[PDB]
């Protein structure tokens, strides 16, 4: 077989020399004996001199000048089909679980086209949430792609989990869930309650997949994580023909993975130090997602914001890509307002008069307005305070802070550390209930009955609570 | 190795080709595997060629081909109706395309002798920028905003407008549209050739996609192509319409490009010709006179902007480079104010002279309005007390912001436009309840299309309005607000 | 006695907008330092990319 | 030339090496002068030699050795009571390290299989925390604010207040902590030793040193062998707290390092992998499952910074490493409200499963009220209802000002949660609060001894401690 | 001007305007690929102003009696008196004579702002 030896190790970058003049073509997977067992590189450079640079999927260290490798002939290729359900795989597709190999009679490359134009295929169906925000100002599509935005420690992880927790059983398809570098914690907290939940069953049928690069992992392995989990959706899309969700968290990791190993490749740092090939390795990566003629694909992706700097070319890259979008902010995060989620910077393709129907979109409207006419009169309220406001434009206020605070609605899933019980409310409940805040029906109700409850009925019940 | 050469290194989309001496710059080239390439760079051991693939296809050693050709694209009417790729392959999924002829993507521009001056209005049909901001055949109006603001709405909004003409039978008014996506993922653009064939626009219509998986050279190629694609109706006396959506993204993939070939960076890494890209793409929408067959080619660039920071390179590059600017933004997105044009930071160089007679007749003071209202309206923000005249100023003011929101994918035709500025401008709305602004003109146009056609049918076929005309539009205001 | 209570009420009412708008000097102070940072770092890493070409 | 080599030249704390065929990357390399360094980078021809001190010390053409190891340090129990540099060296003076082993000083945190959930509390003896911020055995609980604003207060704090059961007999309950103590001032670390000398908290503590004058390589190495110390506890079944101080300043040192060596800066001039720097860090702390042997290590990074922007890099990458946050208000801290929790941003992940079960009954729906007193005075910035939630929240508040090196047990805890969310401080004004805990403790160790005991002994609040307790309270508020 | 300093005399030199000699300090430096500082300006601009100005002097009567005085221009873009040559310059002087532009257009000339204009050898100077 075609053998090399190593020339160079730089921190994940290793660049191997061949004599036998045949060299492994780009993306191909070179293997290295180890105590660990293989460490497995990918080819991303030829240099000339029958020399290629390539990226390890796990710690160089421990690498010796002059140490073998052999070329696998072939990409980086994982399982895939059923027998990966309710099991953990690592990048380079080995299992993690303990529970001995993956028995899949097929193995795919990691490396694939996106679909072609003429199989795109398009489709305006509601995936209701049961989250207020969400369902209300930026319905999320099945079949769709979803984004969330937002800076460290404003809940992505704790928003992704409810997400997960309320359509992963109303999907009744398969699901695939792809942790790029975020916490390892997190991830066994995930596997322990699908494990409970019985959506994953060692020992029967379970109905998602799980794939994990954490942060732990050095960036060559957070670089292509994204892949396998894109690469066992897609054989759920396109062979088995069934219907698909696909879990990221977090996104913007892959990205940031490529521009560690930027700089070691020789090449020229972009704009604030990143790859000059970020669009179109995101492009080449998220367009993989799309739904298709042969099955759809329902893909949630967190997206982490640097330093919450939404300009940011990452992020920025990364709305290009999406059908709908929920930008967690820390301003609203410090009110106590969770989800944190940012009513105006949401957005979505679905809020339309013709999906979603007229009444809906005139009280997301409406709502919007009410918020940006508030958001107005921050400066007036700070330095003057409410007396000198035009009298509907006090009203206007209190209704905008009593839409705000109605927002707000807890997860069970943060009921650990928030200690209010989880609540879960219906879209024509939440359409209903905003036309009657906006109607000014409730303009009797104290705000804070509003605060952390679900529906206006939890409302009124509320009011009741704090006049005893 | 004069016609052929041998790849001395590649990755990351940039080979590196030993001979090639014959080669000409931006030449094309074939890899023996059956990747193609385009030679940007010319250096004295070496050609930098850029792929038109995956990179996974070369390796070194892999024997390089001269093809002999600059690149080109087909053109001509066999393309309407059709999505086209950079280099003009069908990726619609249906037959080949039936070329007129073949087109250089790099082509000079039409001097300073071939133009006439621009005197013919592109109908966008919308309100706000038919009655304030102007566009004209052969103008370059830049569309510019932040994300999700709307500015592929208003371009998509002026492409489906065209309808009323591309059915007729005067070739004088009709306008073919060519939308270029840049860097936008092919779902997109399938919502869009759904829109466009909903709404039957698709038959006057091409698409040229360069999606974001395809590599940079095409998503930098697509927009010449594009291009040289609408040229060929300027040419043989015909109109286009081309909008770039979007040239920010096609100003990344040459950042990409000129990196990797280690072109000397610029201001935030951008090359430092970048300028050149955009003006050499720009100049070619014209105008063209008699001795050239009067056609003309309208460009609408669509620039994304960061935060709203206009002062960036490539939005400094193009607002200097066009001929006018629309500036939308989210504040007035969630004000309701929709499509959210902010017509204070708007301006159309060309002018009025782009606008149809009549509704420049009744438009005239409507700017003024504006720009007092909103001068005024932080008398009302700060808590003071207002003058009788600053109060009669917002009444004003507050009901043409109304009158100027309009719903996505209706297009007012200019009989229909006219009636509403000028019931708006002459004060004739100042009593009626600012929420039932939408409904009057709902109304008001129904009232006029039943009982005074005859006004809308003489506004369109005249196109200005004469003192009989306009008497009795002042007679059907008043009657239609005495409800 | 209405004019004196509305005379003394204009006095306290411009002493806090006075203190409100001098805390939020504070802020886009501190939130101008901040930016006056950054954008000279950007600039610098521009034209130290720019040299090692 | 296989097994040595020779420096071709030296700057900026690295040293080009022509020769050693055979060293592994990372490798740990002697010098002719005794200065040791990594090799960093493996090149042809040439290897890149990360000084771990002075370059004075390093010349050209002076002859390197092979270790044969990947850049290790000493572990085990014989490090008790030591104070080491970087590298494991004693530098108190004490004399040579009793290691039971050597360990990596970076290796790769558990994966997901082998973890568990985080199930105990880590005990800081602060009522604002553990009121308010449960932190559990396991967890990574984030330490952040503005210079001089009660970091290291709160870390050594939750250090000291250890003692009371690390002099016990039970390793299920004992905790030993290990302090980095990186780009601090060496005087400042010295009377820190001498401060838990003091306390008698240096018999189960190790201090990890790499001060502001030593070379950034040693700076930017001490977290990751410091956490290689704590390691050998949670591997071997005992549990182990890390408290890093500051990440902020390896930060800074790994900046100096990044960019001699001439890496493109990003962000805020840091390297791209400025993150990877602290994820893989801090995704070693972790609680094991029974399989693993029921070992964790607590970690308490400590982050600085500027004008209390926590939108910051460095602060935004460690938020979103670690379980949670408590932020140290400088505000807060100038009006004497110490230790100057601010309990809107404060969040703990982990949340109830680390709270002891007692302080979950009676501190339970505590956090929603003060920042409902928070927000109640900014409307006032009064309804009656509005005016009985401040009257109770100022006191609330003075409840949770606590001195300096003085933790509090939870059976002392609960008492005054309990007085104070069930409203009994009503009545007592707010400047003998201070006095009001001082001498109503010391009613319940006089004369209520065996209610105390039993809240420690069960853990629980049953129905009749539960009345008990609020007899108690009754009684002596009255008193 | 040191010639008449050091034989004994007095001179007075107005340098108008560094603002121009430091830019064309940055011309060299980065024609001849030196490494950039802040604004593209070389490492040692401060070393420029300094190594000019500090020949200002004021000569003890052992080294004779002589003394040199400068009167350095410096024009501030957009009236911004934190940039970065201005702030060196600002620094390395004994006071500013500071012109505001609103003065100015109001018909005030010389348009001195005395709040801002300071001289720190002050009345020492000043005729009695
Ligand atoms: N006139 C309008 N009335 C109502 N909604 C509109 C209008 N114009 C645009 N929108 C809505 O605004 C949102 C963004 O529209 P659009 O896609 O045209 O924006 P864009 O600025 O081109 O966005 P991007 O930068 O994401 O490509 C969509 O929900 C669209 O439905
Ligand atoms: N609860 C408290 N009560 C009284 N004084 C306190 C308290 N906590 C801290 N202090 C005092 O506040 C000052 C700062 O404390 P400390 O050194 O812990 O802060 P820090 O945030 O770690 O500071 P630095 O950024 O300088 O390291 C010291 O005088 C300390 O004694
Ligand atoms: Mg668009
Ligand atoms: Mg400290």
């Amino acid at each position: 077989p075609i053998t090399g030896k190593v020339t160079a190790v730089i921190g994940a970058i290793v660049d191997v020399h061949f004599e036998q003049s045949e060299l492994p073509a780009i993306l191909n997977a070179l293997e290295i004996k180890t105590p660990q067992g293989k460490l497995v590189l990918e080819v991303a450079q030829h240099l000339g001199e029958n020399t290629v640079r390539t990226i390890a999927m796990d710690g160089t260290e421990g690498l010796v000048r002059g140490e073998k490798v052999l070329d696998t002939g072939g990409p980086i290729s994982v399982p895939v089909g059923r027998e990966t359900l309710g099991r953990i795989i690592n990048v380079i597709g080995e299992p993690i679980d303990e529970r001995g190999p993956i028995k899949s009679k097929l193995r795919k490359p990691i490396h694939a086209d996106p679909p072609s134009f003429a199989e795109q295929s398009t489709s305006a169906e509601i995936l209701e949430t049961g989250i207020k925000v969400v369902d209300l100002l930026a319905p999320y599509a099945r079949g769709g792609k979803i984004g969330l935005f937002g800076g460290a420690g404003v809940g992505k992880t704790v928003f992704i989990q409810e997400l997960i927790n309320n359509i992963a059983k109303a999907h009744g398809g398969f699901s695939v869930f792809t942790g790029v570098g975020e916490r390892t914690r997190e991830g066994n907290d995930l596997y322990r309650e699908m494990k409970e939940t019985g959506v994953i069953n060692l020992e029967g049928e379970s109905k998602v997949a799980l794939v994990f690069g954490q942060m732990n992992e050095p960036p060559g392995a957070r670089a292509r994580v994204a892949l396998t989990g894109l690469t066992i959706a897609e054989y759920f899309r396109d062979e088995e023909g069934q219907d698909v969700l696909l879990f990221i968290d977090n996104i913007f990791r892959f990205t940031q993975a490529g521009s560690e190993v930027s700089a070691l490749l020789g090449r020229i740092p972009s704009a604030v130090g990143y790859q000059p090939t970020l669009a179109t390795d995101m492009g080449l990566l998220q367009e993989r997602i799309t739904t298709t003629k042969k099955g759809s694909v329902t893909s949630v992706q967190a997206v982490y914001v640097p330093a919450d700097d939404l300009t940011d070319p990452a992020p920025a890259t990364t709305f290009a890509h999406l059908d709908a979008t929920t930008v967690l902010s820390r301003g609203i995060s410090e009110l106590g307002i969770y989800p944190a989620v940012d009513p105006l910077d949401s957005k979505s393709r679905l809020l339309d008069a013709a999906v979603v129907g007229q009444e809906h979109y005139d009280v997301a409207s409406k709502v919007q307005e009410t918020l940006q006419t508030y958001k107005s009169l921050q400066d007036i309220i700070a330095i003057l305070g409410m007396d000198e406001l035009s009298e509907q434009d006090k009203l206007t206020v209190e209704r905008a802070r009593k839409i705000q605070r109605f927002l707000s609605q807890p997860f069970a899933v943060a009921e650990v550390f928030t200690g209010i019980p989880g609540k879960l409310v219906r879209l024509k409940d939440t359409v209903a209930s905003f036309k009657a805040v906006l109607e000014g029906k409730y303009d009797n109700i104290p705000e804070h009955a509003f605060y952390m409850v679900g529906g206006i009925e939890d409302v009124v019940a509320k009011a009741e609570k704090l006049a005893a | 190795l004069n016609e052929t050469g041998r790849v001395l290194a590649v990755g990351d989309g940039i080979a590196r080709v030993f001979g090639l001496n014959n080669i000409q710059a931006e030449e094309l080239v074939e890899f023996s595997s059956g990747v193609k390439g385009m030679a940007l760079n010319l250096e004295p051991g070496q050609v930098g060629i850029v792929l038109f693939g995956s990179d996974r296809l070369v390796k070194e050693g892999e024997l390089v081909k001269r093809t002999g050709n600059i690149v080109d694209v087909p053109v001509g009417p066999g393309l309407l109706g059709r999505v086209v790729d950079a280099l003009g392959n069908p990726i619609d999924g249906k037959g080949p395309i039936d070329a007129a002829g073949r087109s250089r993507a790099q082509v000079k521009a039409p001097g300073i002798l071939p133009r006439r001056s621009v005197h013919e209005p592109v109908q966008t049909g919308l309100k706000a920028v038919d009655a304030l901001v102007p566009i004209g055949r052969g103008q370059r109006e830049l569309i510019i905003g932040d994300r999700q603001t709307g500015k592929t709405a208003v371009a998509l909004d002026t492409i489906l407008n065209q309808k009323r003409w591309n059915n007729g039978s005067d070739e004088s008014k009709k306008l073919y549209c060519v939308y270029v996506a840049v860097g936008q993922k092919r779902s997109t653009v399938a919502q869009l050739v759904q829109t466009l064939e909903q709404h039957d626009a698709m038959k006057y219509s091409i698409i040229v996609a360069a999606t974001a998986s395809e590599a940079a050279p095409l998503q930098y190629l697509a927009p010449f192509t594009a291009a040289s694609i609408g040229e060929w109706f300027r040419d043989n006396g015909k109109h286009a319409l081309i909008v770039y959506d979007d040239l920010s993204k096609q100003a990344v993939a040459y950042r990409q490009l000129s990196l990797l070939l280690r072109r000397p960076p610029g201001r935030e890494a951008y090359p430092g010709d970048v300028f050149y890209l955009h003006s050499r793409l720009l100049e070619r929408a014209a105008k063209l006179s008699e001795k050239e067959g009067s056609g003309s080619l309208t460009a609408l660039p669509v620039i994304e902007t960061q935060g709203g920071d206009v002062s960036a390179y490539i939005p400094t590059n193009v607002i200097s480079i066009t001929d006018g600017q629309i500036f939308l933004e989210a504040e007035l997105f969630y004000k309701g104010i929709r499509p959210a044009i902010n017509v204070g930071l708007s301006v159309s160089r060309v002018g009025s002279a782009a606008q149809v007679k009549a509704l420049k007749q009744v438009a005239g003071s409507l700017k003024l309005f504006l720009a007092q209202y909103r001068e005024v309206a932080a008398f009302a923000q700060f808590g003071s007390d207002l003058d009788a005249s600053t109060k009669q100023t917002l009444v004003r003011g507050e009901r043409l912001t109304q009158l100027l929101k309009q719903n996505q994918y209706s297009p007012l035709a200019t009989e229909e436009q006219v009636p509403l500025i000028y019931a708006g401008v002459n004060g004739h709305l100042d009593g009626i309840e600012l929420s039932r602004i939408g409904e009057f003109e709902s109304s008001f146009l129904s009232y006029l299309k039943s009982n005074h056609n005859e006004l809308l049918t003489e506004i369109r076929e005249k196109g200005e309005l004469s003192k009989e005309l306009l008497a009795s539009l002042k007679s059907a205001t008043e009657s239609f607000v005495a409800t | 006695q209405g004019y004196a209570a509305e005379i003394s009420a204009r006095r306290n009412a411009m002493d806090n907008a006075s203190k409100n708008a001098g805390d939020m000097i504070n802020r886009y102070s501190i939130l101008y330092n901040r930016t006056r940072q950054a954008v000279i770092t950007n600039e610098l890493v521009d034209i130290i990319t720019g040299a090692s070409s």
